[PDB]
């Protein structure tokens, strides 16, 4: 219900800003 | 009888100096696959048996040979099947080496699969080259899944 | 192996008067006799718990061994020896080495070095005085389990054994001939 | 960035699971 | 029962000289 969707949804946020981290970090 | 010879002399050439064979290891796989490229299980089974002494050095060539050539570089899917099959081969003794490889594979796994994924249906043979390689490891971890037969969450447990 | 290769209450009764005459020949054979007596009332008891028919076949019985009781020829020792030696056959101890190998069979997986060892050595023991014993199939797959085992005393146990029973019984031996020559190379 | 990253990719994994339980119940 | 055996004969199988 919403708390699945809802963090799903933060999840997937972190999940790309993280990984626009990685790829600051691995050049 | 060759390599019989020739893994006796070995050990004879180890068991005094400590260092020595933990030194080229790489470069030895690498020449053993040209070799092999040039004549036409566990082969090389004898030398990961007795580097297997030092933790460190354990760790070290394995999270060398392993990152280097899957990640970022272009090597042959020959080479691939032949490191492949001989990692799968090996025999292993304690508990750390399946936790550690599994682990590190996820990790890179995980950041290079889906940059992959994402940019594909973002948008190409060099897509269908570097799939091959990153799906054949895929397979690798899943076939030594199902050798140990363990839960993921246990997995990640490990640190 | 050296011993083998309503009658029985009449046997009882022979037994009984074998005994008597050595009561008036020695004494304490009374305290003998009385212990038999509870012996066969308990078995025939025991065998009844297992109706009607043994259950009349029993009264006579045990009250046969009441009178008989209250009863206190010619038959002498070396009969007395073979009688008993039956009736003791007949008794539920002389059919029970098949079951105690059972039993050490379950030992050969654990989890502690000594007791394995000892095990086998025990057993090497066992077929060396009777050498037609390597025929169960279980055996055999057990003494190659260890023969593959994973620890250097079990290993030189299990290969003492095969050896002592090769050089036994002198043909024959060339079945465990390959196996046993492989294991030079044992590190 | 990579514990990270992976704790993040499996947490997303953890909870497409939730998502397929929950479609269950 | 084969219960616990070692793993092939690598456990001891020193190899032949020649």
């Amino acid at each position: 219900l919403e708390s699945v969707r809802d963090k799903f949804q933060e999840t997937s946020d972190e999940f790309e800003a993280a990984r626009k981290r990685a790829k600051k970090a691995k050049q | 009888a060759m390599r019989n010879k020739a893994d006796q002399q070995l050990v004879e050439i180890d068991k005094k100096y400590a260092g020595f064979i933990h030194m080229k290891a790489v470069a030895g796989m690498k020449m053993s696959y040209q070799v092999q490229q040039a004549i036409n299980s566990a082969l090389c089974s004898h030398l990961y048996s007795m580097i297997r002494g030092n933790r460190q050095h354990r760790r070290a060539f394995l999270i060398s040979l392993l990152n280097l050539f899957d990640d970022t570089a272009k090597t042959d899917v020959t080479m691939l099947l032949y490191i492949a099959d001989n990692l799968a081969c090996f025999p292993y003794q304690t508990q750390e080496e399946p936790l550690f490889i599994m682990h590190h594979i996820d990790i890179t796994l995980s950041v290079s699969g889906s940059n992959l994924l994402q940019s594909f249906k973002e948008s190409l043979i060099e897509f269908a080259n570097v799939s091959q390689g990153i799906l054949l490891l895929l397979m690798l971890k899943q076939h030594l899944k199902n050798l140990c037969g363990f839960s993921d969450s246990k997995i990640q447990k490990y640190s | 192996v050296t011993s083998k290769m309503d009658e029985i209450q009449q046997l009882q009764k022979a037994l009984l008067d074998y005994l008597d005459e050595n009561t008036e020949t020695d004494p304490s054979l009374v305290f003998s006799r009385k212990f038999y007596i509870a012996q066969w009332f308990r078995d025939t008891t025991l065998e009844t718990e297992k109706k009607e028919i043994e259950t009349t076949g029993q009264i006579m019985h045990r009250a046969e061994n009441r009178k008989k009781f209250l009863r206190s020829d010619t038959v002498d020792y070396d009969d007395a020896c073979l009688i008993v030696r039956y009736l003791a056959s007949m008794r539920p101890f002389a059919q029970s080495f098949d079951i105690y190998l059972t039993q050490i069979l379950r030992v050969l997986g654990e989890n502690a070095i000594a007791v394995r060892t000892k095990a086998m050595k025990c057993l090497s023991e066992v077929v060396a005085v009777d050498p037609s014993i390597l025929a169960r199939l279980d055996m055999q797959r057990g003494v190659h389990g260890r023969l593959m085992d994973n620890s250097t005393s079990v290993r030189e146990a299990a290969v003492e054994l095969l050896g002592r029973f090769v050089l036994c019984r002198p043909q024959l031996a060339e079945q465990y001939y390959d196996m046993l020559i492989e294991r030079i190379l044992d590190t | 960035a990579e514990e990270d990253t992976q704790f993040n990719y499996h947490r997303k994994k953890n909870i497409a699971a939730e998502r397929k339980e929950a479609k269950q119940e | 029962i084969l219960q616990e055996n070692d793993f092939g004969d690598f456990g001891m199988d020193d190899r032949e000289i020649m």
